[PDB]
């Protein structure tokens, strides 16, 4: 009953997100990434299981991916061919569309920088073993385990997933974020109450307002730009950012609108107001709704802006393509804006690429790029946290409403991690983890064993209950089959074992002068005065009962001075009979 | 389980089950047969209305509010819709209510609004919005023109004897109630919560219901209702193949304790494909003679079927330039509803309508009982002209109830109903693979339909009990065991304790205390019954270890007596009984009884 | 027509038929006098007939005659008490005890009202059976006095089913509506239960919270709790802040209507206010801001 959570590439490192995860005999894949910034070695995290098992498809019985991101299935088409998977890949049905979309558009920078990269061909091939699972939908993958998608936010598409086999479940929850940002209402996960919690831990610290916060830090880096011809180069990595972008800009329009200059995020934008159009459902209730009754996402700006900004010195807002890539249209825009007063540039995302990343948190003027190229930068560098995502007081509500046995710390850095699992421990009442890249939790847990009662014995034992101690016998029949709890006679009738009975007779000698015709009469009267509450009979042919134990005066002893009185009871009524004998050795009333 | 029935209706049911204490109601469905009774309510005077005659029902008494079409009567109020029975059980007492297809989950905001109710209507989420606009569409057209002033004046027993055919057949005459108000149906939207498809979606922790999909129009949803022993499964709207909704999940209602099957093809002749190649013809020969053609339809499901159609034959004969006019208020939502998930659709009518009207088209309009909405005005204008078609394209109302109010009409009548619903053949099929024990479906399935005399009836091995209005039926089912987990650090291991008596049968005596929570259970620690019998000369050697001295043993009848002459005491040993008889000594007592005990199982 | 009605019942071919006459006559009303002879006929019927399907009317029937304007339920008080006494399905003595309640609201007398209590308070002991249970609150908590029926609930606030606990929170509930005063007990239980899994239950909960605290604000909670000792009415909002941070959608509304009523919150946590986590449903939204306005004044 050890459950065995190793991240390959989560864990203290941010992107690459792939978390192996052992619940009972089952491993389960929760993402597998293209870790960025890195030229090679990055490419996919390496595979430790796959190295042991030579096909992973004996190994590993099911693969879940979170959502489109390059960081968590970015490097689903590694596993094609060469490291040769096959089984059930699943992914949301707004996951899957655009998941291909952003292969192919990494696949197309790749080749442009020889690298042995997944060609279309082979990314088609992986997406063609793909199930799509629809929201709050329990489907069994296996005869035994099942998952269960949820609501996540973060980006049309994003399902947080329980993997339970049997009673302990393990629910991973990446990317995840729990504020109504726009295209998204906040992500629920019901009480399950599952063993492990995996968490996103991108932001360990705790942050303002998502929305309203980041209109106003938008808003005023704008008018700080605008002075003198504010330039923006803003790096968008998703489709559903790019929206996000075209938001921001309208709410800049619509505060200010004293430069008409609007650029979009790249020419096929097309497709981005195409794809947030078709999935209605996904989207926040209230979004949608607006939706039904007005217009969405309009966008003409893009085509006017690329030949308006071909390398000019104007105020054009330039949400570029992908902004911490080798090389790319974003590349391109900063390598334009670099160098004048004009510029200023916003890391949307959590800007952490490798090397790109640890140029943005520095942020040197003297940056070198991976090739022979000097460039100087003297523009204003300003992140805001715009990315949708999860603060730290949002991962503790998350761990409240799920309220695990333990808790698990993926896709964070170590210190920020480091923080958050002190907290969390202090916190409410779990012992958490932040694990390394390639080092495994044995969480033990223990197994929680179901079996079948008798109605009929339930019943009696629920009535026995309210009244006021609740002490229940029976026994169990194992064929390992159909476990099942019986009460005492009904095991006894199954097996047909046949009706035993334990009986004693004790003879109580009374030595008193009274006449051997009053002992019955004498002893009723004595027990009926002792035993409260008791059923104490006087039966027409002069015995005694107390309950179900039988007292009968014996025939005349050959001791004059000894009167025989028998009390005779069942092996069930032992307590009171051997009572009765010890009272009654004391002697009758005389 | 006790199923009670409530609605009489094939396609409507309304059937609630009672079960493991916690009671479900099925559906809540709307008739609309009542209304095809009173008499068309049109939204501009039109005169044939105003100077129609009485019936002339004499007989003292009501000669205001009843009228004369074609020797047919009407009534003069407002179309007043049949509801389920709420007088047999209590509504309280049925806790939740499933609701299946958008079009059999009318008369919700009825009862929730009425009679008191305080639980929560679960449905998928496509039913429960396209629902919301076909009731929008319903109580626009009853309060376009308010008519409902007037009263009925004929729900007496006596009216009904003495009055003629058409309203003598009314199965129910006293339940008949105006349309609810805009809020009653908001309310009733409101408490619905929209549970996705294979939503495992548990009641007070009783019993676990989920709505699998049934092959049917968007949101059609078949559910099973089971509790880890007995799944009864409900089965309507479940259309086998219809393309484009998500098929009927047929494994998913495999292996079901109790089948309830309630919807079914209203038209058992139904041949759905032959009837739409049928329809599109029709529809073509009269574009073509230059008359208009009239099509009174819904706003979802067989409205979009015949549209593809439409226009794929306009594609292969070149029919163009022929307005498709779609009339209906909720139009634009029912496109966006597709959009979701050459043709011009107009809100309103007298409007953008009237200005772009064309001298031939094809209408689509409000609603195809003809009793409100805006088909009525439109088949007022076109009655008068042979030219001009109507197509009656749903199966809901029968072809003869419009053609009666309205029959002096010139206008060529063709009837194309189309039922995408299980056929009984299909039906037959379905439920041999499915296989369950007892299946309740109306009497109306038992029987061969009374039109056809063929035995097309839907027929089970287990000769299923027939439903009726009215009717409570309790169904051969008693629970014998349910599920009781076992805990993990204190109870499990005390509770290991096995003892063999077979190679396959093990034993274990469990004590705990049981914590009933939230309606679930779980045991964990806080005189048994013996079997067997003495084997008297290995029970002698016992006693002789323990240091018995002086022990004789006599046979007696049926077994043995045991002699301890140096103790004063006779074990008397029979099949099933040890009797031991000695002085008052109980250390001696508790000596023997515990010997005697190691022969005997303990249970 | 009093005993032509008796002749039809037992006529009745089979159960069903028995079943249906019974609904048809529940569908023509009855003055205050042919009220008198048919609950006595229906009773009759009762005793004899063995089915639970037509018992069960039977009680629906009684009660529909115990609500006519006309008629007054004496005589039959008795009889009905009787019995549930002699009953032994579970359903139909709910019904039973349904009609009692409509009775007992019927005529307000205080010795008759006594009496029903009792009668339920012993129908409150009932088993495996969620539906007596809830019947039985209800009656006592529409009949109660004005002490005992408040420490009686308590024992049902803790039971096997969230659907017994609610019946529970409403019933106080509604002791407070007739001008009872609740106690400082029933805070604290309150208090303990505005955690339970089912939504329901939690709904009911804060309701009573709010209750209990504009009851006693001035009083103050001893317990520390990790922190120094402060007011009830703090602790009150308190809990009610925490709901509109719960996770549902209906939880939160009751929580706002009652966190913007609250009265004599200190001025402190009043300021701290985390109402401006406003949020996702624009239903919640738009609600919580119509009673701030409202206690800004304040």
């Amino acid at each position: 009953p050890e459950i065995r959570v190793t991240p390959l590439g989560a864990g203290q490192d941010v992107g690459r997100s792939c978390i192996l995860v052992s619940i009972a005999g089952k491993n389960v894949m929760l993402d597998c990434g293209m870790h960025m910034g890195f030229n090679d070695d990055r490419r996919f995290p390496d595979f430790s299981y796959i190295t042991q098992n030579g096909r992973l498809t004996d190994f590993l019985d099911c693969v879940i991916i979170s959502h489109f991101h390059l960081d968590h299935c970015g490097a689903l088409p590694y596993f094609s061919e060469m490291v040769g998977y096959d089984g059930p890949i699943y992914m949301t049905h707004p996951t899957q569309a655009i998941c291909p979309i952003l292969l192919e558009d990494y696949r197309k920078i790749a080749v442009d920088k020889e690298a042995n990269f997944f060609t279309s061909q082979m990314i088609k091939d992986c997406m063609k073993k793909v199930v799509a699972v629809h929201l709050h939908q329990t489907v069994q993958v296996d005869d035994e385990l099942e998952i269960k998608a949820y609501y996540a936010g973060h980006v049309l598409g994003a399902a947080m997933f329980q993997i339970k086999v049997g009673s302990e479940s393990v629910v991973y929850t990446g990317d995840y974020n729990m504020t109504p940002d726009r295209h998204l209402g906040a992500a629920w996960i019901d009480k399950c109450r599952p063993n492990l919690l995996i968490t996103e831990s991108t932001y360990a610290t705790t942050i303002r307002d998502s929305k309203r916060c980041r209109e106003r830090d938008f808003l005023k880096k704008v008018h700080e730009t605008v002075e003198r011809g504010g330039k923006v180069l803003i790096p968008v990595f998703a489709l559903g950012r790019a929206q996000e972008l075209c938001i921001l800009l309208e709410t800049f329009w619509e505060r200010m609108n004293l430069k008409v200059p609007i650029y979009f995020s790249t020419g096929l934008t097309e497709k981005a107001n195409h794809y947030y159009k078709l999935f209605i459902p996904w989207t926040n209730q209230k979004i949608r709704k607006t939706f039904v009754q007005r217009n969405m996402f309009e966008f003409k700006h893009i085509k006017a802006f690329d030949r308006a900004f071909a390398d000019n010195p104007g105020p054009m807002v330039v949400f570029a393509t992908p902004g911490m890539l080798h090389a790319g249209q974003s590349l391109q825009i900063f390598r334009k804006w670099a160098g004048n007063e004009k510029n200023m540039v916003i890391m949307p995302g959590y800007c952490v690429q490798g090397t790109v990343g640890h140029k943005i948190l520095s942020g040197q003027r003297k940056l070198e790029m991976e090739g022979r190229q000097v460039l100087e930068v003297k523009m204003q560098v300003e992140y805001m946290s715009f990315s949708a995502h999860a603060d730290a007081k949002g991962i503790m509500q998350l761990v409240g409403q799920a309220e695990p046995e333990s808790v698990l710390l993926v896709h964070g850095e170590a210190k920020k991690m480091e923080f958050l699992k002190q907290k969390i421990e202090q916190e409410l009442r779990v012992n958490c983890y932040m694990p390394a890249n390639g080092e495994t939790v044995t969480l033990l847990t223990s197994p929680s064993i179901p079996v079948g009662i008798s109605l009929g014995l339930l019943k009696r034992e629920m009535a026995q209950g309210l009244l006021p101690p609740r002490l229940l016998h029976g026994t169990l029949i194992m064929k390992d089959s159909n476990f099942r709890l019986v009460s005492s006679e009904q095991a006894l009738k199954e097996l047909g074992l046949a009706e035993h009975q334990l009986r004693f007779t004790c003879r109580v000698h009374l030595h008193d002068t009274r006449k051997e015709q009053e002992t019955a009469l004498r002893v009723y009267s004595h027990l009926k005065s002792v035993l409260k509450d008791h059923c104490v009979q006087h039966l027409p042919d002069g015995s005694v009962t107390v309950e179900s134990v039988l007292l009968q005066a014996a025939a005349p002893s050959e001791d004059p001075g000894t009167k025989v009185l028998l009390v005779s009871w069942t092996y069930q009524d032992e307590e009171l009979g051997s009572f009765l004998t010890s009272l009654l050795k004391k002697g009758l009333p005389q | 389980m006790k199923l009670y029935c409530l609605s009489g209706h094939p396609t409507l049911p309304c059937n609630v089950l009672k079960f493991k204490s916690t009671t479900i109601m099925l559906d809540c469905g709307l008739d609309m047969t009542s209304t095809l009774n009173f008499l068309p309510l049109p939204l501009v005077q039109s005169p044939r209305l105003s100077n129609l005659p009485g019936w002339s029902l004499k007989d003292g008494n009501l000669d205001k509010e009843l009228k004369e079409c074609s020797g047919h009567v009407f009534v003069d109020s407002v179309p007043e819709f049949c509801l389920p029975e709420t007088e047999l059980i209590d509504l309280s007492t049925v806790d939740v209510i499933l609701i299946s297809n958008y079009h059999c989950m009318m008369a919700l905001p009825y009862i929730t609004e009425h009679t008191g109710f305080t639980g929560t209507v679960y449905a998928t989420e496509p039913t429960v919005q396209i629902g919301r606009l076909l009731m929008e569409e319903l109580v626009n057209f009853i309060e376009r023109v308010p008519k409902a002033q007037s009263a009925s004046l004929w729900k007496n027993k006596d009216i009904q004897r003495l009055l003629p055919s058409p309203l003598k057949d009314a199965v129910e005459v006293s339940t008949w109630r105006r349309c609810y108000t805009m809020q009653e149906v908001n309310s009733a939207l409101s408490k619905i919560q929209l549970v996705g498809y294979s939503q495992k979606i548990e009641l007070f922790g009783a019993v676990q219901v989920t709505p699998l999909s049934s092959g049917y129009a968007l949101g059609s949803s078949n559910w099973i209702i089971q509790s880890h022993y007995e799944k009864v499964s409900y089965v309507s709207g479940s259309s086998l193949l219809t393309t484009h909704p998500q098929p009927m999940d047929q494994a998913s209602l495999k292996n079901s304790d109790v089948l309830v099957l309630t919807g079914l093809t209203q038209i058992p002749t139904a041949n759905p494909d032959g009837m739409v190649g049928e329809f599109c013809s029709n529809l073509a020969l009269t574009v073509r003679n230059g008359g208009n053609v009239l099509v009174p339809c819904y706003p979802s499901g067989v409205i979009y079927d015949l549209l593809e159609c439409l226009y794929q034959y306009i594609d292969s004969a070149g029919l163009s330039s022929v307005p498709l006019y779609f009339i209906s208020p909720v139009a634009n939502s029912s496109l966006e509803f597709s959009q979701i998930f050459k043709l011009k659709h107009y809100p309103s009518i007298h409007g953008d309508f009237s200005n772009d009207f064309r001298q031939p088209c094809v209408v689509f309009t409000g609603h195809p009982s003809l009793r409100f909405g805006d088909v009525v005005h439109f088949m007022e204008l076109w009655g008068k002209s042979s030219l001009n078609t109507v197509i009656f394209t749903e199966p809901d109302f029968s072809y003869l109830e419009a053609l009666a109010p309205y029959q002096p009409l010139a206008m060529k009548c063709i009837y194309c109903p189309i039922d995408t619903r299980l056929n009984f053949i299909q039906v037959s099929k379905l439920l041999k693979e499915v296989q369950p024990l007892h299946v309740v479906c109306p009497e109306q399935y038992t029987q061969p339909p009374p039109a056809q005399s063929h035995r097309m009836d839907l027929m089970i091995d287990c000769q299923p009990p027939a439903m009726s209005y009215r009717r409570a039926e309790v169904l051969a089912l008693p629970f014998k065991r349910r599920y009781e987990k076992i805990e993990i650090m204190p109870e499990l291991a005390d509770s290991l304790v096995p003892m063999e008596i077979k190679p396959g049968i093990s034993l274990a005596t469990v004590s705990a205390v049981l914590h009933t929570k939230d309606n679930k259970h779980l045991l964990q620690p806080p005189k048994p019954l013996l079997s067997g019998s003495i084997p008297v000369e290995q029970f002698v050697q016992t006693l002789e270890k323990h240091g018995f001295s002086d022990i004789k043993v006599e046979d007696t009848a049926k077994g043995h007596i045991v002699l301890l002459q140096e103790a004063e005491t006779l074990i008397q040993i029979e099949e099933d009984s040890t009797h031991i008889i000695c002085d008052n000594d109980e250390m001696l007592r508790v000596r023997l009884r515990d010997l005697v005990l190691k022969f005997l199982q303990k249970f | 027509k009093s005993a032509a009605l008796h002749i039809d019942l037992c006529k009745a071919t089979s159960p069903a038929d028995a079943l249906q006459y019974l609904l048809q006559f529940a569908r023509k009303p009855v003055e205050a006098e042919s009220v008198e002879g048919v609950v006595r006929i229906l009773l009759e019927h009762y005793y004899k007939e063995n089915d639970p399907s037509v018992r069960l009317k039977i009680a629906s029937l009684l009660g529909l005659l115990s609500k006519t304007a006309g008629f007054s339920p004496d005589c039959i008080m008795d009889d009905a008490i009787n019995i549930l006494q002699n009953e032994k399905s579970h359903q139909v003595l709910a019904q039973l005890l349904d009609t009692l309640l409509a009775i007992g609201t019927k005529l307000p007398e205080n010795q008759a009202i006594q009496m029903r209590l009792v009668d339920v308070a012993c129908k409150h002991l009932t088993d495996t059976s969620h539906g007596v249970r809830n019947k039985c609150l209800q009656l006592l908590g529409n009949l109660g006095s004005l002490r005992d029926v408040q420490k009686i609930i308590g024992d049902y606030f803790s039971d096997q089913d969230p659907r017994v606990r609610t019946a529970a929170i409403k019933a106080m509930l509604q002791l407070h509506e007739r001008g009872l005063k609740l106690h400082q007990t029933i805070y604290n239980q309150a208090c303990k239960l505005l955690s339970d899994d089912y939504e329901q239950v939690r709904s009911a909960a804060v309701q009573l919270i709010w209750v209990v605290s504009q009851l006693y604000p001035e009083s103050i909670v001893p317990i520390p709790s990790s922190n120094e000792e402060i007011r009830l009415v703090d602790d009150a909002f308190g809990k009610i802040c925490h709901m509109v941070s719960d996770g549902s959608w209906v939880v939160r509304v009751q929580a706002a209507k009652l966190l913007g009523s609250m009265e004599q919150v200190s001025s402190h946590f009043l300021e701290q206010t985390l109402d401006k986590k406003l949020m996702s449903d624009l239903r919640r939204k738009r609600t919580a801001h119509e009673r701030a306005k409202e206690l800004y004044s304040s």
